[PDB]
RNA sequence: CUGCAUUAGCUAGUUGGUAAGGUAACGGCUUACCAAGGCAACGAUGCAUAGCCGACCUGAGAGGGUGAUCGGCCACACUGGA
RNA sequence: GUACCUAAUCAGAAAGCCACGGCUAACUACGUGCCAGCAGCCGCGGUAAUACGUAGGUGGCAAGCGUUAUCCGGAAUUAUUGGGCGUAAAGCGCGCGUAGGCGGUUUUUUAAGUCUGAUGUGAAAGCCCACGGCUCAACCGUGGAGGGUCAUUGGAAACUGGA
RNA sequence: GUAAACGAUGAGUGCUAAGUGUUAGGGGGCCCCUUAGUGCUGCAGCUAACGCAUUAAGCACUCCGCCUGGGGAGUA
RNA sequence: GUCGAAGGUGGGACAAAUGAUUGGGGUGAAGUCGUAACAAGGUAGCCGUAUCGGAAGGUGCGGCUGGAUCACCUCCUU
């Protein structure tokens, strides 16, 4: 462009948007609104739990749980680890990152929080999956 | 002692009784650009005896209030 | 149409150069015959001649190569222009080609070079860069 | 003269029954004072790929200028759609590259220097725009010597 | 030290000696593991800068974090930035300490200086990581003139280098100038390092 | 010193003058009269968002992001008026 | 009765986290067998898995180490610096024309832009440089430098602007 | 009021080797020079390559229009 | 008595949520029907427009080459 246009119309950058819009988002439950706040994780309650069927080239039956944030956005989280306790209206910590084979899950259940609880069995990577040290 | 700002500018409408509008001309320069941009602002002046007209190049003076809007005050006629 | 002379000039010399040729004639103007002397006296071109004629006169540069038919002017690049003009101070004057080049500039000293201006600690606009 | 293998690459050639796998070798071959060149080879295995390849760099090298082990002035190589920026340092500040420009320059033998690959990161094109730009460098004795003057008169 | 771990691994890792001996390199001198033994891979220009930086970082007995902040700061001098980084590591106590012979290892060194045997222009002194200056003295607690360790070290006659001048009738060292890079270590390139840290 | 034109018209004490009242103070600050002025594509008006700054994070820089702690200025004190 | 100092006793109370297919430093054995699972991207897993879980070893860090969230970077991926539009995204289907942007040569004049000097100010704290005090450091203190598209005033006239 | 409305190539201006056709003129001796178009071939230069190359896609200046991964969608 | 917060009444403006029902869109495993496009893709393809048909699509009109091809004349280049 010449000097001229941009001086007209200055030029513009692109819009970043985030991988995890549910945990962007507040409730006020007083003025019943949304509120703009970035959050690292957020409570929420199992609605369901069950298995997914991965889409090709994989296969699998991953376990994951739809879940009710505290902000009420009903999200699908992924489940990690071998073995979870989890069942409808359980609480449980959401944590952003998507599952690839997973089409419509976009975050995960923290292991060790609230109610979920760790891996049984794990003895490498312990923290990732909420298991304490057994000594 | 201490004096007061003084512009001058071309008059662009004098229809107000005793007031008229002066065109005080300047280049800001665009912030990232750089390059050179008119930037005009019309001032209101106080013309008591109706000397300036429409088109001639006068002088103003900053003032205390005169009015809602008035702040200066017609000081000479450079031009006509 | 016509919109910048000084850039038209640097443009003829950078043709001119590329093919390798000896002489170049061009339309005259003050600052294209004062940018030319500076050439010069530089060392980028070889001669500079005027011809007082009609219709503004003429500038006829002849440019120079050394042994090996190797050009001396690498090349010649436009700073200001109508589209936005540069200024610059003299503690912020450009070095160009780390000093193994000219700024050629306009001054209220008259045009010089950037080694003039900032010797003489004054600014102006950068009409110019040669190497 | 030093030899540095850039980038290895297995290329195929389709034919009736099956592929034809050779590889290629890139490879740069400096003298660490100043003289630097890159080759090619291809073979059907990488230790002739990279002799051929160190032939070829042997055959064709070029002369750097440089200024206590640092280039005489900023310059940006372009082959291509390759491009790199590079810019003299001071002392002590070591060679900032990525990819097959650190070794061209190294092996060049400069050993502070700043620069940036502003275009395609292919190695070949990479290397093509870095010899591009070492080899448009200019000294102050040439460029004084063009110029029909000394370096005093060309510094004012 | 705060590393306790096996320094004659550490030194067949990188192929140094530590201790400056090579009794870790002598029988040894390929990496501890399992597959230490028939190693044969090839580093990467990364693995090369990170091999030298760990060189330097376990000859002086650092840890990660102290060593950016000294380059850091080293960064900062006039000169040559790795020259000025290697100076400015040997003028920390420890170094200064295991040079005039106080102690046979840097990690006793170490942590005789911890333990504050040691006093420095006539004070004690707990911080091994103190950066000693020129003009500076550097003595041993009146408490502690007689430790077997210290007595012993001070037998053997190891060499002084030229940046600190020392008696070993009074046990008194001195700070007399800022090191140069000959006499520093000439088994590390600092240059490398400076990469490293560069990216 | 901010985003939007998928917001283009806005303004009637509004813009100016005369007189008076009022204020620490000039002043449409308010009232009576006269006139039809005033703003606006150099973005008025409307909508949305937001305390501002010294500074802080990042970046080679140019820039980009932010406005905790500390200092300055402003605003508010259940909501509104006095 | 805190900091700190002195005297005595004991290596005795005081190391964890992640990673090891490439990017990326670090590889082997067992179990599993497109299942269980992993995953930032490319992908891995159907009997020989350095990619899944465990074990040994190794690597990076270390009273911390990993994960998630957000900002800048890398991104020249809004490009003034510093990109483009024949075929990759991009020339309006084409005129006529308003505002705006830009504008041929010479002379004189003005000094709005432009350049240059002086004065005032741009608080303190902060950042950077130097020095000093806490045993070191963080931190604290003290000077300097910096930071305006700033204002007033005095000078120059080549270029842009005005006559 | 839309087309693959195409040269898939915005307008203006100047500069940078050549060879050879054709359309409408002009000047000097079938030949030479020259203006404006319309074609082909081809240097330097440019380009990812294909190719463009005095009818540039080269070298420059001015102004305008337009682009910023593929779908969703020229949709709501 | 003036001004005057709140309140009341009224017709409009704007925003958000929600709504029987409805529309196309995206993704998904070996689903069903045909086979439009890619070679001249077996009717060259595509663009605009109109109409028709389960569906891709067909057909008409104009346009483009970003179309292969055997025989013919018409020129232009080396
Ligand atoms: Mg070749
Ligand atoms: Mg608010
Ligand atoms: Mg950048
Ligand atoms: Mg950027
Ligand atoms: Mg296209
Ligand atoms: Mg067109
Ligand atoms: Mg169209
Ligand atoms: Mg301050
Ligand atoms: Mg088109
Ligand atoms: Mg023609
Ligand atoms: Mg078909
Ligand atoms: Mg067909
Ligand atoms: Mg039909």
């Amino acid at each position: 462009p010449t000097i001229n246009q941009l001086v007209r119309k200055p030029r513009q950058s692109k819009i970043k948007k985030s991988d995890s819009p549910a945990l962007n988002k507040g409730f006020n439950s007083k003025k019943k609104k949304f509120t703009d706040l970035n959050s690292p994780q957020k409570r929420g309650v199992c609605t369901r739990v069950g298995t997914m069927t991965p889409k090709k080239p994989n296969s699998a039956l991953r376990k994951y749980a739809r879940v009710r944030l505290s902000n009420n956005i009903e999200i699908n989280a992924y489940i990690p680890g071998i073995g979870h306790n989890l069942q409808e209206h359980s609480v449980v910590l959401v944590r952003g990152g998507r599952v690839k084979d997973l089409p419509g899950v976009r975050y995960h259940i923290v292991r060790g929080a609230l109610d979920t609880s760790g891996v049984d069995g794990r003895r490498q990577g312990r923290s990732l999956y909420g298991t304490k040290k057994p000594k | 002692r201490n004096d007061r700002k003084v512009y001058v500018g071309k008059v662009v409408s004098d229809k107000m009784d005793k007031t008229i509008t002066v065109l005080v001309e300047t280049y800001k320069t665009h912030k990232l650009y750089g390059k050179r941009v008119k930037y005009s602002k019309k001032y209101k002046t106080h013309d008591e005896n109706n000397s300036a007209k429409l088109g001639d190049i006068v002088k103003i003076q900053e003032t205390r209030p005169l009015s809602a809007t008035k702040r200066f005050r017609l000081v000479e006629i450079v031009e006509e | 149409t016509m919109t910048d002379p000084i850039a038209d000039m640097l443009t003829r010399v950078r043709n001119a150069n590329m093919v390798r040729h000896e002489k170049l004639e061009l339309p005259a103007s003050n600052i294209k015959k004062e940018i030319a002397e500076i050439l010069k006296s530089e060392g980028f071109i070889k001669n500079v001649e005027y011809v007082e004629d009609d219709k503004q006169g003429v500038l006829r540069l002849f440019l120079k190569y050394g042994q090996n038919d190797e050009r001396v002017i690498t090349g010649l690049k436009r700073i200001s222009k109508p589209g936005l003009r540069v200024y610059a101070k003299a503690s912020e004057m450009p070095k160009v080609l780390n000093g193994l080049g000219i700024a050629l500039v306009s001054t209220s000293e008259g045009v010089i070079t950037d080694k003039e201006a900032r010797k003489r600690n004054v600014g102006g606009e950068i009409i110019a860069y040669v190497w | 003269f030093e030899e540095r293998v850039v980038t290895i690459n297995r290329v195929a050639k389709v034919v009736k029954g099956g592929r034809r796998f050779r590889f290629t070798a890139l490879v740069v071959v400096g003298d660490k004072n100043g003289r630097v060149g890159f080759g090619t080879g291809k073979a059907q295995e990488v230790p002739e790929a990279i002799k051929k390849a160190v032939e070829a760099a042997k055959k064709d090298l070029v002369v750097v200028p440089r200024v206590e082990g640092t280039t005489p002035h900023t310059i940006t190589g372009r082959y291509g759609s390759g491009s790199v920026f590079m810019k003299p340092a001071a002392p002590g500040t070591g060679v900032i590259a990525g990819g097959p420009v650190r070794a061209v320059l190294e092996l060049a033998g400069i050993t502070d220097i700043l620069s940036k690959s502003l275009g395609s990161n292919t190695p070949i094109n990479m290397v093509r725009a870095t010899i591009d730009g070492l080899q448009n460098l200019k000294n102050a004795e040439d460029v004084a010597k063009l110029r029909g003057k000394t370096v005093e008169e060309l510094y004012n | 030290a705060r590393f306790r771990g096996s320094n004659w691994k550490k030194s067949r890792r990188l192929g140094i000696s530590l201790s400056g001996t090579g009794k870790e390199l002598e029988k040894r001198p390929y990496a501890p593991g399992q597959h230490g033994p028939n190693q044969r891979k090839k580093l990467s220009e990364y693995g090369l800068q990170l091999r030298e930086k760990q060189k330097l970082r376990y000859l002086y007995g650092m840890t990660e974090r102290q060593f950016r902040n000294t380059f850091d700061i080293a960064g900062k001098k006039f000169g040559v930035h790795g020259e000025n980084f290697m100076i400015l590591l040997a003028s920390r106590l420890d170094a200064v300490v295991y040079s005039l012979g106080l102690a046979r290892t840097r990690r006793q060194a170490r942590q005789l200086v911890n333990h504050g045997h040691i006093l420095v222009d006539g004070k004690r002194v707990d911080i091994p990581s103190y950066s000693v200056k020129p003009g500076q003295t550097i003595s041993v607690r009146e408490k502690s003139q007689k430790l077997n360790i210290i007595v012993e070290s001070v037998e053997i006659n190891n060499f002084v280098p030229e940046y600190l001048n020392f008696d070993a009738d009074s046990l008194t060292g001195t700070f007399v100038r800022l090191p140069e890079r000959s006499e520093l270590p000439a088994e590390i390139n600092e240059q490398l390092i400076v990469e490293y840290y560069s990216r």
